[PDB]
RNA sequence: AAACGACUCUCGGCAACGGAUAUCUCGGCUCUCGCAUCGAUGAAGAACGUAGCGAAAUGCGAUACUUGGUGUGAAUUGCAGA
RNA sequence: GUCUCCAAGGUGAACAGCCUCUGGUCGAUGGAACAAUGUAGGCAAGGGAAGUCGGCAAAAUGGAUCCGUAACUUCGGGAAA
RNA sequence: GGUAGUAGCAAAUAUUCAAAUGAGAACUUUGAAGGCCGAAGAGGGGAAAGGUUCCAUGUGAACGGCACUUGCACAUGGGUU
């Protein structure tokens, strides 16, 4: 699957560059299941999407 | 069979006069061919940590000698063409160093 | 551009509506000769020249 | 530099759509159409271009009103009447 | 020179309208059969006969013909060998054919009795400064 | 459909074909020429070796500027050969289709051999290139029709 | 030993490439005849819309592939519904 | 080819060159070898323009501080002589 | 048609390892590493010009001068307060 949309939305939500977005490689299916900024925020809260330092 | 060994690989002589921009990828290919020759397995998988070690000093400064562990395992996947595959990982360097270190058998 | 006149915008709307394939049921009409939309336009191939 | 480099500078429209004939022939600075000579009252037409004349002559359009004239002439422009009730 | 300068500029005249066999052309260089004449045998070392060693009357150091570290790309000479003046055809390890002279050797150079005074046995893989490994070890204090 | 060559005994033969295949006609012809009159199993092994770069297809007619290799020595003395993997894959697929047809017919595959195989030029497809001084040149492909018929030995 | 094969060339069967030939034609060209009817009561031309399902052509104007009268007399039709 | 706004740290006189942070990106079809001839970039003992139409090309010089600076001159310069 | 599977694919430093999907992965996505742009940028917006190229989903054929699971291509929908 492709997570380009998730990467873009995570970058926008975290207010960081796309190169500072970390998508958990072991949570690919559940990350791809998200298609809205609300789902992205929920994933960030759960810890599957992290802003890198 | 399932056998694990530890080898010392002389990458210096294998990559003598290698073009700078291809030196580390050539080292990766060199290690793959070394594992193929040593274990008889076409399919060789290089550990991410070993790749990190090879690339740790850039694309030019490949280490002269590298201590690796090669393990031959049976491929569980049925759709795999090869029955066995080789896994190459880093190996611990003794305190005395690489001097006097030969090929060793790891499996108990 | 972002700044555009109302007339130009309406003309572009008409061009967008006209840029589409023909309905499938057109090909089944008795004594039909239309095979496809011969006037299809792509924004990169032919410019409108407005 | 008079070729490819020069072609890179094209973003000022000499002509825009003409109000009357709809062509992209309305010279903005001259404020006049090079195709139909709008806003001049008379249409621009010349005998040395028969093709140009036949591209825009009467009949190439809709003839909203003119198309119905022959029927009215055939009826003698009968008006203010209807067929006998059934 | 446009189009390169490592060429023959003119490879022939208009007539004859052909390139001749006498014009230099690019092609295979080296690996040609050759026969070189008048090479003088400076010594004949016989294995195990106090002539294989590089010792001379002047220099009495006990050393063998093989230089320090071995002959580069060849190895250690242990069988009979010939020491010939000058160079010979081919790279190291090449098999060469030794032929008896077809001419009558009567010149002074051919008749000269050469007496070797010193034979260098230093390493040829660098700027060798020792004639023997024992000498090097004595110099560096390891023996 | 009518093939260029019909089998002597159709009951003991199968056929396969493909039209307008997007592969180079000259390479495909070289591969077919290499394959003619070979047993089916040997042809399969030869094509697999060609794909693995272990055996080479000798380039014989369309060979101007082709390199030379030692792999094609036994077939072509001059050594002009290549490894047209695309053509080999397409011909192998056609051979697999023919083998499936033989299995449906009830023939035994052990003694099957390529009785006939032919490559023809199909309709050329058009693209273009851009040349110096504002010029445009053709950029064409050369698809081919392929047909083959397998027969029972003896 | 210049044989078998490869290449080139040539002839024949078949298969390709291409669209000539033949037979057609709701089109064109030419001649002849009848009639005299655009527009400020807004012409020709130009734009935008309009069908259950249409982009073009054709038609039409928010009553928008048509309203109404009259004639004929059981369809339209690619599909669906009335 | 096509107008314009924003503009971090280090070195350094400096939006010079070089490296780095935010942001972006590895997009230029790939693999093997390292022949000749080329394209681009270097070095070369002794001599030093003998080469060539011609020092073409390249090399040499180069920042800063101190000392010092001729002919000529329109008295301003020359001069970074 | 021969030319000919020939001339060519070479500017802008560079890719590598593991995994996921897929019939098919050097070229798609994730992670890790090694590099570049180096703020008068290969970053972030506008003017003209273009006109839906914007966003989501899916993809036979063609096209993206190799390839593609892909997309500024194609098909269906949405979007400019
Ligand atoms: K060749
Ligand atoms: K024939
Ligand atoms: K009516
Ligand atoms: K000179
Ligand atoms: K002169
Ligand atoms: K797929
Ligand atoms: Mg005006
Ligand atoms: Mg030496
Ligand atoms: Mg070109
Ligand atoms: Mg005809
Ligand atoms: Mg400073
Ligand atoms: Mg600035
Ligand atoms: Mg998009
Ligand atoms: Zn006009």
């Amino acid at each position: 699957v492709s997570l380009k949309l998730q990467k873009r939305l995570a970058a926008s939500v975290l207010k960081c560059g796309r190169g500072k977005v970390w998508l958990d490689p072991n949570e690919g299916n559940e990350i791809s299941m998200a298609n809205s900024r609300q789902n992205i925020r929920k994933l960030v809260k759960d810890g599957f999407i992290i802003r890198k330092p | 069979e399932v056998v694990t060994r530890e080898y010392t690989i002389n990458l210096h002589k294998r990559l003598h006069s290698c073009t700078f921009k291809k030196k580390a990828p050539t080292a990766i290919k060199e290690i793959r061919k070394f594992a193929q020759k040593a274990m008889g397995t076409k399919d060789v998988r290089v550990d991410v940590k070993l790749n990190k070690q090879i690339w740790s000093r850039g694309i030019r400064s490949v280490p002269r000698r590298v201590r690796v562990r090669i393990a031959r395992k049976r491929n569980d996947d049925e759709d795999a063409k090869e029955e066995l595959y080789s896994l190459v990982t880093v190996a611990e360097i003794p305190a005395e160093g690489l001097k006097g270190l030969g090929t060793k058998i790891i499996e108990d | 551009p972002s700044h555009k006149t109302f007339m130009i915008k309406k003309k572009l709307a008409k061009k967008q509506r006209q840029n589409r394939p023909i309905p499938y049921w057109i090909r089944m009409r008795t004594d039909n000769t239309i095979r496809y939309n011969a006037k299809r336009r792509h924004w990169r191939r032919t410019k409108l020249g407005f | 530099g008079k070729g490819t480099g020069s072609f890179g500078k094209r973003r000022n429209k000499t002509h825009t759509l003409c109000v009357r004939c709809g062509r992209r022939s309305f010279h903005i600075q001259k404020s006049r159409c090079s195709a139909c000579a709008y806003p001049a009252a008379r249409l621009r037409k010349y005998n040395w271009s028969v093709k140009a004349l036949r591209r825009k002559t009467t009949g190439t359009g809709r003839m909203r009103y003119l198309r119905n004239v022959p029927r009215r002439f055939k009826t003698n422009f009968r008006e203010g009447t209807e067929a006998t009730p059934r | 020179t446009h189009r390169g300068l490592r060429k023959v500029a003119c490879i022939g005249a208009w007539h004859p309208a052909r390139v001749s066999y006498t014009v230099a052309r690019a092609g295979q260089n080296g690996y040609h059969h050759r026969t070189e004449m008048n090479k003088k045998v400076y010594k004949l070392g016989k294995a195990g006969q106090e002539s294989h060693a590089a010792i001379t009357d002047f220099d009495r150091t006990e050393k063998d013909i093989t230089p320090m570290g071995g002959f580069p790309h060849y190895g250690v000479v242990k069988d009979d060998y010939l020491l010939i003046k000058g160079c010979c055809v081919g790279p190291k390890k090449r098999v060469v054919t030794l032929r008896q002279s077809l001419l009558n050797q009567t010149s002074r150079v051919a008749l000269e009795e050469i007496k070797l005074k010193f034979i260098d046995t230093s390493s040829k893989f660098g700027h060798g400064r020792f004639q023997t490994t024992q000498e090097k070890q004595k110099f560096y204090g390891r023996l | 459909v009518k093939y260029s060559k019909e089998p002597d005994n159709p009951t003991k033969s199968c056929k396969a074909r493909g039209s307008s295949l997007r592969v180079h006609f000259k390479n495909t012809r070289e591969t077919a020429h290499a394959l003619r009159k070979m047993p089916l199993d040997k042809a399969k092994r030869y094509l697999e070796d060609v794909l693995a770069h272990k055996q080479a297809i000798p380039f014989t007619r369309f060979c101007r500027g082709v390199g030379r290799t030692a792999q094609a020595k036994n077939r072509h003395s001059s050594g002009q050969g290549r490894w047209p993997v695309k053509s080999t894959k397409f011909i192998l697929d056609l051979l697999k289709n023919a083998e499936s047809n033989a299995d449906v017919k009830g023939l035994d595959v052990d003694l099957l051999f390529i009785s006939h195989i032919q490559v023809n030029q199909a309709q050329k497809q058009r693209r273009r290139t851009y040349r110096a001084h504002g010029r445009i040149n053709p950029y064409m492909s050369h698809p081919c029709h392929i047909e083959l018929t397998l027969s029972e030995k003896e």
